[PDB]
């Protein structure tokens, strides 16, 4: 049981922490972000998501976090996933990012990366969209915009409500 | 009679747990705390 | 029928006073914040 640095992070330099997890880690960082995530009080959370984007570039697998969503997560997956939508074509990484972002209020961010990003299936977007009432959203007004579905999207603005939406 | 009583009570008491579920859905305006970025 | 019904939701209020025990047995986790000591 040599993973003990869960009570000694609060005492040593994060930078040679996070150089000591990112090499020797053979199928082992997995273990320790578990234990760490076991303990995830809010002082020691936000280096659960420093030392979580160094190892990424090699190994993306889903069971970190699977595991890491499993929590509350307030906005530490957001604040991973920000790093993440760059460089990526997988649908599922962005869908999470959208709830995550749905999770605590950024969505200001989420309007650039639709009309960037083109490797995503606008359906479930739509239709994650239409069950998470932000009861401010204009995101949908650019992304139906983006890939022609304005026809259904006037349909539901008037069904709910018509105040200012279509206007802006 | 009584029981009605408490059962009026006990919507009271629901309309108040709604109360605390519209806090909880009101905090993550609070949770989006911008040093968090950082 | 409708005082079962009742019933029925206070069981679901006691599933959230579960739920609330729950927590506050987590809550020591988060008090033990090590900035504290400074």
């Amino acid at each position: 049981d040599i993973k003990r640095a869960v009570v000694h992070t609060h005492l040593l330099n994060p930078e040679w922490l996070v150089n000591y997890f990112g090499s020797l880690s053979v199928e082992d960082s997995l273990e320790c972000l578990r234990a760490m995530l076991s303990a995830n009080i809010r002082q020691n959370l936000q280096i659960c998501v420093q030392v979580a984007s160094k190892y990424h570039e090699q190994l993306s697998t889903q069971s970190l976090i699977e595991l890491f969503e499993s929590f509350k997560s307030f906005e530490g997956l957001f604040y991973f996933l920000g790093s993440i939508v760059n460089f990526s074509q997988d649908p599922d990484v962005h869908f999470k990012y959208i709830q995550a972002a749905c999770k605590t209020g950024q969505i200001k961010e989420v309007e650039r990366i639709c009309r960037e990003s083109n490797c995503y299936d606008p359906e479930r977007v739509k239709n994650f969209l239409k069950e998470a009432k932000l009861t401010d959203q204009l995101p949908l007004i650019i992304v139906c915009d983006r890939f022609d579905f304005v026809h259904d999207l006037v349909l539901y603005l008037y069904r709910n409500n018509l105040q200012k939406y279509i206007e802006i | 009679k009584e029981y009605l009583t408490k059962v009026d009570k006990l919507d009271a008491s629901e309309s108040l747990r709604k109360e605390e579920e519209q806090a909880t859905e009101t905090q993550p305006i609070v949770y989006g705390q911008p040093q968090l970025m950082l």
